[PDB]
């Protein structure tokens, strides 16, 4: 009833660091697989295992390591991280010989970024922009936009908060963050969202609007010698207030 | 290329039918699947089919033709939240690898009953170090095109849904910084409609 | 062509 | 006429001597076309008819992989059944499974079937409706409930009405000269006096395909299975078959006794009284 | 469990004429369990160059197996098939009859 779970959602590594991706399953399935997904060339199979105790390689095994002591868990180990291991990693599970309908269910995935220098890690700046007076006076509706800019890696989550509570009920965020620089591969990212409200909802100064951006960055275990603040996992907000104009 | 799929992207307006195909190349194949993958998350399984003919579940229908080696998926009565990429998967047996196609990206566009294309200038409420141009309330027929110049950042177009008017509206955002930059010349390299409202 | 989904007793 | 494709699987446990014996065999009508034996050299599904060798690398790779899974389930099944009936680890037990389909002379789906035996007696079978199961006892009742909950029948149904009949048709046309032939039985008739008062008439039917044949013995129209000795139809080993029938005849009567041969190679159901 | 004794037929592929190449067949059928010993004998000696079929079974789950060897029959040479199975208190020897 929990299906395939996996851990963690996001991850940043320096070249050479080790990590292990956790993956678990609930349904007494024998066949479990690990994949990577990449923009240009689809889902690719890394390693897989058709029962407890045993495993074999897929089409891209190199640099990844795996074991399966118990039928429940299928951990994937990256012993020494390479900048080409940057990817989304999906755990997956089928009944194999065990079961019913032979459908393969996927886990929610791990997005991993591997960088040569972790001085490249940057949190976002977040700004909220107030609805133009012209829009109120043409459509009687009010668009607030949120810019989150200047961050690396592309690992964020955006949410809008009004008067205490989170709203989904009138927002459109970008599906992926933009690269600010199509030059570098360590280039920083930006993302936008829109919040639309009615003009009389905007005009009431009782109303508080807050754009929330969760960033996933360094750990507290991470060494930081820079003069800059250590770019840990953290939330940055921007806000505006209703305006009687 | 074991499983061959529909190139893409595929734009269909709301209420219409998206038909997706794929072709596989192993006659002995016995299992056929359609996955739905929203941007930034995991493939979710939506339809399994095991025999020739049609399977219907809700707004989905898969067809199988084992003679032609052809799996398809129709989506009647589209919602804008069907926008996603759709992967077909094919297998031979419980121990056979699941063969995935590349995926067809399907974009469902909103009915915008009467467009009101407009570019607004949004003032920063803090401060920050920029301002924002918002192209909004334009046509589902209209594409926004990005950067010729290096410093101008334009997002791709997305749709919001204000669930009170039932007001869908398209929007797109352009911002920049260290230049001579206003909202009049921000979508100059995009084919914007004749009657786009520019306030002064 | 054999059956692709044999299960346990 | 009708045609069928059937696959036969046999697993036998070997206490003290390691992994079970696994033997798998495929037929179309009465012609073995594929084999797997866990003790043979190759570790693959292997061709047994000329017309199936034309199938490529993918075909054999998947057949091999499938039959290795069949082997694997049956190895586990022997341990489950032994648990189910609380039997010792010292004994050698047997699992048998048989599945496939019949098609009509139009070549459309006629029947599918899937049965299972433990130590040579019925354990569980798909009913003709391809939806429900007959479980032969209280231990198999468990398996039935397990397989009903896990929708096994629906999965099988897809194969039996679908893939099974699709691949049969492909085989029937790939081996046209081989499988769509009909070889009429060469007849022969022997008589040897046993002792003075008594003689034996013996009806032969040789070189025939396929194996289904009927020979009956008869006086004046009334058929006589009170004296009849009928052997089992037996392979000649070249692809055809052989059978004989006999009676215990009081000698001097061998003109009013008739032998009745029928087979789908025969336009007319043959009579042969002794010369 | 179930125990059934094999039916044994010994016979030739073609009509037997002396001096002419042929096949001698021993077909054991109707048996259970599958563990079975089958040798083909020439003048009492075991013949080595003997093939058998892959094991299959009938509607009643009983097994059958055909064992076979390429021979040239003569007047003097005696051919038999020797079978062993748990149902048999001693192994069965079945001589080839040429009109059977």
């Amino acid at each position: 009833n929990a299906g395939v779970t996996q851990t963690p959602k996001f991850q940043v590594l320096k070249t050479g660091q080790s990590m292990t991706l956790q993956c678990a399953q609930d349904m007494n399935h024998e066949y479990m697989s690990w994949y990577r997904q990449d923009p240009g060339m689809g889902l690719r199979l890394i390693h897989y295992s058709v029962g407890a105790g045993i495993t074999d390689q897929g089409e891209v095994p190199n640099g990844y390591n795996v074991s399966r002591s118990t039928t429940e868990d299928f951990p994937l180990r990256l012993l020494s991280a390479a900048p080409s291991q940057t990817s989304v990693y999906f755990c997956a599970s089928r009944p194999g010989l065990a079961g019913g309908r032979p459908e393969q269910y996927f886990g929610p995935g791990t997005r991993l970024t591997v960088t040569e220098d972790l001085k490249n890690v940057f949190p976002p700046e977040v700004a909220v922009f107030e609805p133009s007076e012209a829009e109120i006076s043409h459509t009687q509706k009010a668009t607030l936009v949120c810019l989150a800019t200047g961050f690396y890696p592309d690992h964020v989550e955006l949410s809008w908060w009004v008067n205490g509570k989170e709203v989904h009920s009138g927002v459109s965020t970008d599906p992926q963050p933009l690269k600010e620089q199509p030059a570098l591969n360590d280039s920083r990212y930006a993302l936008s969202s829109r919040l639309r409200v009615s003009a009389t909802f905007w005009q009431d100064p009782r109303n508080h609007f807050r754009c929330q951006v969760q960033f996933y960055g360094l750990s507290e275990n991470d060494e930081w010698t820079q003069d800059r603040a250590k770019p840990v996992t953290q939330i940055v907000s921007a806000e505006a207030w209703g305006r009687a104009d | 290329k074991e499983v061959e799929q529909n190139s893409g992207p595929l734009s269909v307006p709301e209420g219409a039918i998206a038909s997706l195909n794929c072709t596989y190349s192993d006659r002995g194949s016995q299992s056929f699947f359609w996955y739905r993958q929203y941007s930034g998350k995991s493939p979710e399984l939506i339809m399994s089919i095991y025999s020739n003919g049609d399977k219907e579940d809700g707004r989905f229908t898969a067809q199988l033709n084992k003679a032609s080696q052809y799996v398809s998926l129709l989506i009647r009565d589209s919602q804008p939240s069907d926008s996603a990429t759709y992967l077909c998967a094919v297998t031979t047996d419980s121990w056979g690898k699941l063969q995935f196609g590349a995926g067809t990206q399907v974009v469902v566009t909103p009915d915008i009953q009467n467009p009101d294309p407009a570019v607004y200038q949004l003032r920063d409420s803090k401060s920050s170090d920029k301002s924002v141009c918002l192209f909004t309330d334009f046509d589902s027929q209209t594409n926004v095109s990005q950067s010729k110049d290096s410093d101008v950042y334009i997002t791709d177009k997305t749709v919001l849904d204000m669930r009170s008017m039932d007001f869908k509206s398209n929007s797109a955002v352009a911002w920049s910084n260290k230049s001579d930059f206003a909202c009049a010349n921000a979508f100059n390299n995009s084919i914007i409609p004749e009657d786009t409202f520019f306030p002064s | 062509l054999g059956y692709g989904f044999v299960n346990y007793i | 006429g009708s045609h069928s494709m059937r696959y036969f699987f046999t697993s036998v446990s070997r206490p003290g001597r390691g992994e079970p014996r696994f033997i798998a065999v495929g037929y179309v009508d009465d012609t073995q076309f594929v084999r797997f034996d866990s003790d043979a050299a190759s570790q693959r599904m292997e061709p047994r008819a000329p017309w199936i060798e034309q199938e490529g690398p993918e075909y054999w790779d998947g057949e091999t992989r499938k039959v290795k899974a069949h082997s694997q389930t049956h190895r586990v099944d022997l341990g489950t059944l032994r648990g189910y009936y609380n039997q010792s680890e010292a004994g050698s037990h047997t699992v048998q499974r048989m599945y496939g389909c019949d098609v009509g002379s139009d070549w459309r789906f006629l029947r599918g079937y899937h049965q299972y035996a433990y130590d040579g007696k019925d354990y569980i079978a798909l009913k003709e409706d391809l939806r429900s199961w007959t479980a032969a006892d209280m231990a198999a009742q468990t398996t039935k409930h397990k397989w009903e909950a896990a929708h096994v029948a629906e999965q099988l149904r897809a194969y039996l009405e679908g893939t099974c009949v699709e691949w049969l048709r492909r085989y029937l046309e790939n081996g046209k000269e081989t499988l769509q032939r009909t070889d009429a039985p060469k007849t022969h008739m022997t008589h040897h006096a046993v002792s003075d008062h008594e003689a034996t008439l013996r009806c032969w039917a040789l070189s025939f395909y396929p194996a289904e044949i009927t020979l009956t013995w008869q006086r004046d129209g009334e058929d006589q299975t009170q004296d009849t000795e009928l052997v089992e139809t037996r392979p000649a080993g070249d692809g055809t078959f052989q059978k004989w029938a006999a009676v215990v005849v009081p000698s001097g009567q061998e003109q009013r006794y008739t032998c009745h041969v029928q087979h789908e190679g025969l336009p007319k159901p043959l009579t042969l009284r002794w010369e | 469990m179930i125990q059934r004794t094999p039916k044994i037929q010994v016979y030739s592929r073609h009509p037997a004429e002396n001096g002419k190449s042929n096949f001698l067949n021993c077909y054991v059928s109707g048996f259970h369990p599958s563990d079975i010993e089958v040798d083909l004998l020439k003048n009492g000696e075991r013949i080595e160059k003997v093939e058998h079929s892959d094991l299959s079974f009938s509607k009643d789950w009983s097994f059958y197996l055909l064992y076979y060897t390429e021979f040239t029959p003569t007047e003097k040479d005696e051919y038999a098939c020797r079978v062993n199975h748990v149902t048999l208190s001693q192994p069965k020897i079945v001589k080839w009859d040429r009109d059977m």
